[PDB]
DNA sequence: GGCTGTGTTTGTATCAAGTTACCTGAATGGTAGGTGGGGAAGTCCAAATATTCCTAGTAAGACAATTGCATTCAAGGCCTGGCTGGTGAAACCTGTTTCCTGGGAAGGTAGTTAGTTGGTTTTCACCACAGGGAGAACCTGG
DNA sequence: CCAGGTTCTCCCTGTGGTGAAAACCAACTAACTACCTTCCCAGGAAACAGGTTTCACCAGCCAGGCCTTGAATGCAATTGTCTTACTAGGAATATTTGGACTTCCCCACCTACCATTCAGGTAACTTGATACAAACACAGCC
């Protein structure tokens, strides 16, 4: 059979909110992270574990992020993020001008 | 020793050092340190006692930083001390907004 | 070489506190780091208002002041008490 | 590359944080943010690593730069 | 004769955006600190410098919230604003009371 | 000499002219108590730390100096006052 | 040259800098052309905002420079609002802007 | 008493980048109080940078360091390019 | 088209810069000196790069059902202005309280040596929790 | 209410992370000494509260009224959900290679000190940018 949408939707959210593993793959993380330090400046190595801090900050600001555009969202009668939710909550926060 | 004389746990000797090492003032006068030192016993009794408590009610023994990041975030007064912190391997509180759940 | 670190007061903390409650590494380190950060904060804000009124000695008046300024409410009364009794534990020995 | 950041992978984040339905267009706001995100850290962090005069970043360095942040990050 | 509704509100934005005196009278201000400051500690003095200062700060407080909250409100599909748009834009700033 | 009543010395056109800076054109009628209240806590998170350092240095007035390091530390920096 | 700033060819005072660097406990030690080099920066910095402040100032046929034209010389730039976005100044105000579904049609 | 400020070196770099343009006691205060905040910012900096490398010595490269972390992009290039010219200027005198 | 506000010069008077002579104290200058910092070589630790493989996550394609969104209308809740009285504001005299300066005494605190006791490190047993699989049961669509 | 599907719990096996213990070694305390910021005492005076007056500007109140908000609704359409192929990350492992780190050794260089000096805070005299008043042109608004 099939479930109603929304239902499992609730059950993920139950699912992921209960543990606290990792959730973005590592190697694409770590190939953008090269990347991105190419441009600032060649031949550079990293330790691994700064990789991991870095993913670490980034999945945190990630979240904080995601809880406050649904907080944005659920302001507006609305139970689905848009791209001007998460304008308004960078602009409210005062990160880009 | 310091730290019986005073009757604490934290090295008095050792914070005494860090003043000096640090470059805060000319001079540290004496009972600062100890000062400072039972400053800081009192909070980390007061985090490792709610620490314990979460664990037991999770049917554990062992602390892992799960247990921490779901003391800090259940009192009100650590997490305004601690609003700017990012604890490794931490996670959230089960939180669901209202407007969510179905009928 | 030789780190420092404040592992072993951290045990006899919990002991004093909780008989059988164990601990990992990961909590270890995490509670290393407070530590360091409380102790940053304080001695940074002492030297502060050490700078403030021409004074050039930390004594005890100004780590309370210190901790009556950062840390809230409950927790600054709790701390100023425990902080007293240290003092006068230390100085009447 | 940029693309790495995978279109379900976004949704679990998504999904800790409690949200229960997305939009499309969420995926390609995405990358850009955490992409401005980096571009703050990592310049700081190598300015750091220069400084020392070394050609490896350590994860001190990284601690620093988010501690400059305001992000304050433990355990490391 | 009178004025349609939507004009004077656009004169006295321009006017009070255009010039920069104090908006609060000065007195009832001075009544609330001097009291707020006698229910932490008693017999206490103040410059008047430092009252000035205090006025000054507070303003400055109040219009960037204003700002924020009309934001907020105009999300919301809306011009009215309502403590809502306040409370909201109070949690996103983070200083949660 | 008590002192009580003194909140409501914030009018409402006051309020209103505060709100006509910041390009605000239509104001509900519950917005003025309410903002009252969100003043006060404000003024808490001043004062309370002020006469503290006014506390340190034993003393009985308030200096302004006190008012900028207690805005500098709240992280709303204040010039024109010195410091 | 006598004074350090003529042998520098700068103008703010290098041996005031190099005494509050001093005293103000921030090392153990200062090294020589630290105080020249933080001069230097200082000075680029002020020209940098009392220029566009005049410019401001004779935008509205004014010749002194009153607060209001710090003001708005800082807010109308973009790199100052990001060095200075966490910073009140006394007799401020803000700019003139209103958002754009406010004006009437 | 006699209390120290910066403000006959404002005059001299108005008068150096604009003839005939006044200056009213308040925005003398202001830039004062700029001036004071700045090298704090930048002092704080730099005993960080030279207490994080376990050196003793404040010399030019951690002021260069911290002028390029505290100011943004082209203020910061611009800012590293006056101060280097300053050090030569003053060094091969 | 009539009512209105913002802007464009004219002129004062005035209070707020600007200019100039003077008294201090912070800056400058040559010389020990020791000390912090640059260079040089090993070595050992530690990131980078090939390989494979196999598995678990990912890409894509259809399909309904649920949510977003434009419309429409009633009503209500907030803009507007006229007028009364009501309190802020400016000025001036008065007491008196707290701050700053100044001198003298002092207890506290750096500074050196000597003796020792608590703080690290390695290895060693073993128990709390991973894994799983099975049963049970609560949960959600039909 | 009934069928099935995911979730909670119970029990067995295994383990490697963790508490424990013996040996190593740099930090901690005690005792004595110089000396130095800091505590205490008294006064001059600047400033702050207090009060009063007279005015002058603005806050409250109440009625009119009309435009914003909000509930109900139909309709389109975007997104969750399920299934199938496929493809690239996780992990071990070996190779390798450049690099941080540490042991020693040599050289610039900032500090302290003291004699010399000039430029810079301070006060009195002088001019002038501008708020203010007031009349008139333009722009625009309904
Ligand atoms: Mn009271």
């Amino acid at each position: 059979h099939r479930y109603r949408p929304g239902t499992v939707a609730l059950r993920e959210i139950r699912r992921y909110q209960k543990s606290t593993e990792l959730l973005i793959r590592k190697l694409p993380f770590q190939r953008l992270v090269r990347e991105i330090a190419q441009d600032f400046k060649t031949d550079l190595r990293f330790q691994s574990a700064a990789i991991g801090a870095l993913q670490e900050a980034s999945e945190a600001y990630l979240v904080g992020l995601f809880e406050d555009t649904n907080l944005c969202a659920i302001h507006a009668k609305r139970v689905t993020i848009m791209p001007k939710d998460i304008q308004l909550a960078r602009r409210i926060r005062g990160e880009r001008a | 020793t310091r730290s019986s004389r005073a009757g604490l746990q934290f090295p008095v000797g050792r914070v005494h050092r860090l003043l000096r090492k640090g470059n805060y003032a000319e001079r540290v006068g004496a009972g600062a340190p100890v000062y400072l030192a039972a400053v800081l016993e009192y909070l980390t009794a007061e985090i490792l006692e709610l620490a314990g408590n979460a664990a037991r009610d999770n049917k554990k023994t062992r602390i892992i930083p799960r247990h921490l990041q779901l003391a800090i975030r259940n009192d009100e007064e650590l997490n305004k001390l601690l609003g700017k912190v990012t604890i490794a391997q931490g996670g959230v509180l089960p939180n669901i907004q209202a407007v969510l759940l179905p009928k | 070489s030789r780190k420092e670190s404040y592992s072993v007061y951290v045990y006899k903390v919990l002991k004093q506190v909780h008989p059988d409650t164990g601990i990992s590494s990961k909590a270890m380190g995490i509670m290393n780091s407070f530590v360091n950060d409380i102790f940053e904060r304080i001695a940074g804000e002492a030297s502060r208002l050490a700078h403030y009124n021409k004074r050039s000695t930390i004594t005890s008046r100004e780590i309370q002041t210190a901790v009556r300024l950062l840390l809230p409410g409950e927790l600054a009364k709790h701390a100023v008490s425990e902080g007293t009794k240290a003092v006068t534990k230390y100085t009447s020995s | 590359n940029i693309q790495g950041i995978t279109k379900p992978a976004i949704r679990r984040l998504a999904r800790r944080g409690g949200v229960k339905r997305i939009s499309g267009l969420i995926y390609e706001e995405t990358r850009g943010v955490l992409k401005v995100f980096l571009e703050n850290v990592i310049r700081d962090a190598v300015t750091y690593t220069e400084h020392a005069k070394r050609k490896t970043v350590t994860a001190m360095d990284v601690v620093y730069a988010l501690k400059r942040q305001g992000r304050t990050l433990y355990g490391f």
